[PDB]
């Protein structure tokens, strides 16, 4: 009820001030039941988006410039990918490295470590979405998370 | 029976205890919502001085 | 305490921009003059923050140590961060 | 149980002087957390020297300026000369070694089990990876960085 | 002419770890001219690609047959001469990761670049003769045919 | 960049319902198309109800609900009548709505069924599509001796988006693709799926192959009427409405392409 | 390897060796110390009090540190150690064991209206009116129950007007 | 209490025929037959007709307030 | 007590637009076309006729709030063309669409009646 | 030099902004920190 109150919480309280914990110092708030489910299909290898669907997702996307990226596909039809998409929520030029949960523990040593066959092994690199499926343990409350890197 | 009706409740400024001139207790008796002790400490940890003044002292029994 | 050596951090704290910025956007709303140009801001607090980013709130924060004794710093004389 | 902490603890401050207190002026922590930090921005990384073999600590850390052609193949030609020829530089290199060394002994007594996981406020692999990326580092081009600019 | 490098390719296997992905099938391949290793990601709904078949791969920097650069935005409205009017399946992604052989005195005598198209990712692993157009954090096309 | 040259072909037209096709047209209009026959087709429905007396078992707010869904003719009448938001009377007037009432009392021993047979209208043209002269008549409440209910009603112009009642639809079914070669649906096991009523397939086939090249195109509808309008009404009507929301905004567009 | 006896080989490496230990039902830490084979240097008891009697404050300031992190972290969860350490010296910080409870907090010297907004109210203001003691108004309840401005956040300091900036 | 006059689902008319539908079940229809002799063809609207319960005949067994 | 009246959907409240252009500067050559009023059965055929445009480099739409009742259609062109002149062509083909199967429509029921 | 000069002042300006603030409630935050997994930990 005063404007020294307003600016207090303005300052101190709120939401995006308060998205990393001191408690465990990592992220309090993740990504939650739909969007983490549907950011994992999304983010598979095997997801190519069309042009007026990519037009579509780009609509809700707020901290977009306007330019439409190059598809991941050029031929025999232009098609994009949802990790070609996520590049563009993704902001800045983060870098991050992470695991899908679903990561065989013996891909590491083996050949492929670099190239995986389950697209596990998740690689953000300047701020796009180089590889890998997105999850609980990419985008979730946990430390060293895309949304932790990210604040 | 739980509509959303029934249960909204909102207050600005309305009727008081007369033992302790604090805001009434009920969506019937248009009463205040208590800022509890566990209220008073998460603004405590927040180091909202100003705002915990506001709730514990001005928006309640000045 | 000599103000010629003042122990306490240069930085402003987060509780010190809240109460800076809350104080300061109050003086504004109760017609005190305004340090910094206007475009067309009107709220209080647009026009407290506009002057911190400036460096032009005329503020003294004065911090108390726990030996009792305090240290006066100028609003432009710390460093804001956020 | 809630409750009866916040009321053992509802007054203890970070003070200006950065030391932790009660309300009776008491310290507590001459410095919050023994190091004056805030939980927020600390985040987990790993003590490259706690757990490698001296053979492997030597390898990976000591500044190897005697194979000339190594040199050639990590630095510029007028570092690769400076490094070689100057011996203040080399000194330099061999007290940054000691030092290192001396800190491993340190990290050694103090996680006399070998968990190299510890939580520090800045995350230097991801600052050193952001610089790589921000300034287009080549790993694969020999680079213009002086190791006595790293030291200094 | 903006080609890093160009080969052809004869398919040796597909999916040798099995079907990950439904409309996406990797592709360990080796070419003839010189001798260099494939693993390719390949959207198989649109382009299938048999076991056996035989195609010619050209990594490009750009798709303007006059050395040009690319903005890397999309742009249908283009009526250059493009040269992926001379190939069925194009991708466009970026190389992420060089690597070699080398040792701490030696140069590498054969590297390996890894490519990531959106996701779909490719490994050219062979002689570093053949991959010195490949810089890391570089935008480049696959512009890939199929020949009988 | 021009606009689609879409074909029709009726595959049946009965007084309940009509099944069409729409060929060489876009998702997006079919589905608008398909959106306005539930949302956007004017239709007449009571939504002014006055109970002067009612001592049923159902209070008057549950009567005149009931009352509100019962379909009334609008066939012909619903084009000519304004919105009530356009008609320069008062409340009301015969130009914006049409007036109903409705008086029984159960005197007999047996249950007396005020049914939609007993909306007496003041306009011949809109009455119950049950009364309309098989299918009986809606009930509106049991009575029981003693018990009478005597009101009056006025009905008014709107469509769906505004209240369910002024939906002239009983069921919109939509289809495209039967056979999925588009693959806008991936079946887990295509093997375990029934096959559409349009389907072209051999029972050993599941699906068809897939068409990379594919758009949707030879949408299938089965438009069914609740009774207010005839199916084929229906349709005409949500073509007509859709093209005029369309010409509305070009008319307003242009006002404010001009204006700057 | 918590328990295992973790040692550094001659080549630098760390090594868990595998040895026998012993876990009691009992503590009687005081006499298991002095006996012959036994570590008296890792041997230690999960009885707080006992190596506060035996070892000291600050060696059951470790070891209440290390089974409040036991207890935390067996649920695999994770509390920054900083508020482990606070909760400690908060306990360990007047040279014996001070219990969270009225028999430990509401026995320092921390005025009497911090004392009766925790419990024990009539007894606290009662002892305080008795012996006349003095709230100086320093910590955060005091000064809530006043409705005063809290030392805490954005009131541990004061704002002063610049006259000489104002122009 | 009374037989709905829409399916919820749809909006067929289902309120002329509970009468109908009862007659049929007295005349020896399954349920099931008798929905179809109704032209209930979608599961929501058998839903309607199948799960009512007429309670407004147990109302009308009490006298109303005026005679 | 909160339920806003149903007609609020489909109804201009006074002094407000049905429609409103600004331009996007982002980008050359876009516009914000905010339609007030109006939903996803204007919104997705505006698009879609949009999109079959090879002068239009964008073509999208969205509710921004389901309980909001207006739609933003962002329409990016070549330079040589207009996001106005795409909109009010994408607007003019669905009208001669739609006229032509209303008027196909019609000959099919007077074809299904009489035989 | 140019990244390293960069990482040097990037590590400095993050270090300092760890620093703890004077006026942090860190008990009353520790407490919080302490009772909230408490309440998720078994009883028995
Ligand atoms: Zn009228
Ligand atoms: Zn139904």
């Amino acid at each position: 009820q005063s404007l020294e109150t307003r600016a207090e919480i303005q300052e101190l309280a709120m939401v995006p001030r308060m998205i990393v914990t001191p408690q465990s110092n990592r992220p309090v708030m993740g990504i939650v039941q739909d969007t983490l489910t549907a950011v994992r299909k999304f983010t598979k290898r095997d997801v190519f988006l069309e042009r007026g669907e990519v037009m579509n997702l780009l609509m809700f996307l707020s901290t977009w410039d306007g330019k439409v990226p190059q598809p991941a596909i050029l031929k025999p039809r232009p098609l994009w990918t949802g990790k070609q998409i996520f590049s563009l929520i993704i902001p800045g030029h983060i870098n991050c490295i992470r695991t899908h949960s679903t990561h065989p523990d013996d891909e590491d040593s083996g050949p492929y470590k670099h190239i995986s066959p389950g697209d596990t092994k998740v690689v953000v690199e300047n701020g796009e979405l180089i590889m890998g499926i997105l999850c609980k343990k990419s985008l979730g409350t946990s430390a060293g998370s895309l949304v932790h890197i990210s604040y | 029976k739980h509509m959303v009706d029934d249960k909204i409740h909102s207050r600005a400024r309305g009727p008081i205890q007369i033992l302790n001139r604090q805001p009434m207790e009920g969506r019937s008796r248009d009463g205040g919502l208590r800022f509890g002790e566990m209220e008073r400490d998460c603004q405590i940890a927040h180091g909202a001085a100003q705002f915990l003044r506001e709730r514990l002292f001005e928006a309640s029994d000045p | 305490q000599a103000n010629q050596k003042r122990i306490t951090t240069p930085y402003m704290t987060k509780y010190e921009r809240a109460r800076v910025l809350g104080t300061r956007a109050l003086q504004i709303a109760m017609c005190a003059p305004v340090m910094v140009e206007l475009e067309g801001e009107t709220d209080p607090l647009l026009i407290a923050m506009k002057e911190l980013k400036a460096r032009k709130i005329p503020i003294i924060i004065r911090r108390y140590l726990p030996d009792g004794s305090y240290e006066d710093w100028g609003v432009d004389e710390l460093i804001i961060s956020d | 149980i809630q409750r009866r902490l916040i009321k053992s603890m509802e007054s203890v401050m970070v003070k200006y002087d950065a030391t932790v207190r009660n309300s009776i002026n008491q310290v507590v922590q001459l410095r919050y957390g023994e190091d004056g930090l805030a939980g927020e921005s600390v985040e987990f990384q790993n003590l490259a020297t706690l757990k490698p073999s001296n053979k492997a600590f030597e390898k990976k850390f000591r500044f190897d300026y005697t194979n000339e052609r190594a040199l050639r193949r990590t630095l510029q030609e007028d570092l690769v000369k400076d490094v070689l020829s100057n011996a203040h530089i080399q000194n330099e290199l061999e007290r940054e070694f000691e030092r290192m060394r001396e800190d491993r002994e340190v990290l050694r007594v103090i996680f006399p089990t070998g968990d190299s996981k510890v939580v520090l406020p800045c995350n230097l692999l991801r600052m050193i990876w952001n610089a790589q990326k921000i300034f287009h580092i080549n790993p694969r081009l020999p680079s213009d960085l002086h190791p006595i600019k790293v030291v200094e | 002419a903006g080609i890093l490098f160009e080969d052809i390719f004869d398919v040796k296997d597909i999916d040798p770890e099995g079907k990950k992905f439904d409309r996406v099938s990797r592709l360990h391949c080796e070419s003839e001219s010189f001798k260099m290793d494939l693993i390719l990601d390949v959207n198989i709904q649109i382009y299938p690609v048999d076991l056996g078949d035989k195609f010619r791969l050209v990594i490009a920097s750009t798709l303007y047959e006059d050395g040009t650069l690319d903005d890397g935005e999309y742009n249908p409205t283009d009526d250059r001469p493009s040269r992926a009017d001379q190939f069925e399946y194009v991708m466009y992604g970026k190389v992420y990761r060089i690597e070699g052989d080398e040792t701490s005195t030696e140069a590498a005598t054969r590297l390996s670049a890894y490519v990531s198209y959106g996701g779909l990712l490719m490994r050219l692993q062979g002689d570093a003769n053949n991959l010195h157009g490949f810089e890391v954090d570089s935008r480049v096309y696959l512009l890939m045919k199929k020949l009988a | 960049p021009y606009a689609n040259q879409p074909t029709v072909r009726i595959t049946e037209l009965t007084d309940e319902n009509v099944k069409f096709i729409i060929e060489n047209t876009d998702l997006a209009v079919a589905n608008s198309i398909r959106r306005v026959f539930i949302a956007e087709v004017p239709i007449i429905a009571i939504d002014w109800v006055q109970i002067d007396a009612n001592s049923s078992v159902l209070h008057d707010e549950f009567i005149a609900h009931r009352l509100g869904l019962i379909p009334l003719t609008s066939d012909d009448i619903v084009d000519k009548l304004q919105y009530s938001r356009d008609c320069t009377c008062e409340e009301f007037c015969p130009e914006c709505s049409v007036e109903f009432t409705l008086d029984v009392r159960c005197n007999e021993d047996q249950t007396r069924h005020v049914t939609s047979r007993d909306l007496i209208s003041n306009s011949p043209r809109v009455i119950p599509v049950t009364s309309r002269n098989e299918q009986d008549d809606i009930l509106i409440v049991k009575l029981r001796k003693g018990q009478e209910l005597r009101l009056r009603a006025y009905a008014k112009k709107g469509f769906g988006k505004e209240h369910a009642k002024w939906n002239p639809t009983a069921g919109v079914a939509f289809e495209y693709d039967p056979d999925n070669a588009l693959r806008h649906t991936v079946y887990p096991k295509p093997e375990e799926w029934p096959k559409s009523e349009y389907s072209e397939l051999d029972e050993d086939e599941s699906q068809a192959p897939y068409d990379p090249n594919g758009k949707p195109e030879r949408f299938y509808y089965n438009v069914e009427s609740c009774g207010s309008l005839r199916p084929e009404t229906i349709v005409l009507s949500a073509l007509s409405g859709l093209k005029k929301k369309l010409s509305d905004l070009q008319t307003q567009l242009s006002h404010e392409i001009q204006s700057d | 390897d918590n328990k295992k006896k973790i040692i550094i080989t001659e080549d630098g490496e760390f090594k868990a060796l595998q040895e026998w230990i012993l876990e009691t039902d009992g503590v009687s830490l005081m006499r298991v110390l002095s006996e012959k084979d036994v570590d008296p240097v890792r041997t230690t008891s999960n009885d707080i009090v006992e190596i506060f009697t035996v070892l000291g404050i600050e060696a059951v300031r470790k070891a209440l540190e290390r089974e409040l992190y036991h207890v935390i972290s067996f649920d695999g969860s994770y509390v920054n150690y900083r508020h482990l350490a606070l909760l400690c010296d908060t306990m360990t910080c007047r040279g014996h064991l001070m219990a969270i409870t009225r028999h430990g907090v509401n026995r320092q010297d921390t005025g009497p209206l911090m004392k009766c907004s925790f419990e024990e109210t009539v007894d606290v203001l009662m002892e305080a009116a008795a012996h006349g003691e003095s709230d100086p108004m320093k910590g955060v309840s005091e000064n809530i129950m006043l409705g005063q401005l809290a030392p805490a956040g954005t009131g541990c300091f004061d704002l002063l007007l610049d006259a000489e900036k104002c122009k | 209490m009374i037989i709905p006059v829409r399916c919820f689902t749809c909006g067929k008319i289902v309120g002329n025929k509970w009468e109908a539908y009862l007659g049929l079940l007295q005349a020896e229809y399954t349920e099931g037959d008798a929905l179809d002799a109704l032209g209930l063809k979608r599961y929501c609207c058998r839903r309607m007709l199948l799960a009512h319960v007429d309670l407004i005949e147990k109302l009308l067994n009490y006298a109303p307030l005026e005679k | 007590m909160n339920a806003p009246p149903a007609f609020e959907s489909f109804l201009l409240f006074e002094g407000e637009k049905k429609i409103t252009i600004n331009k996007d500067t982002k980008v050359p050559n876009a516009c914000l076309f905010t339609i007030n009023k109006e939903d996803h059965t204007l919104g997705n055929i505006i698009k879609s006729q949009l999109l079959k445009d090879p002068q239009v480099l964008f073509a999208g739409y969205k509710v921004p709030h389901p309980l909001e009742h207006k739609i933003i259609i962002r329409v990016q062109t070549t330079p040589d063309y207009s996001p106005q002149e795409a909109f009010t062509n994408a607007i003019t083909d669905l009208i001669s669409e739609l006229s032509l199967l209303e008027e196909r429509f019609r000959v099919a029921i007077k074809d299904k009646q009489e035989g | 030099g140019e990244a390293f000069d960069w990482l040097l002042g990037e590590i400095e300006s993050k270090f300092n902004q760890a620093i703890a603030h004077p006026g942090e409630m860190v008990g009353a935050l520790a407490a919080q920190s302490l009772g909230e997994p408490a309440t998720q930990m078994t009883l028995n």
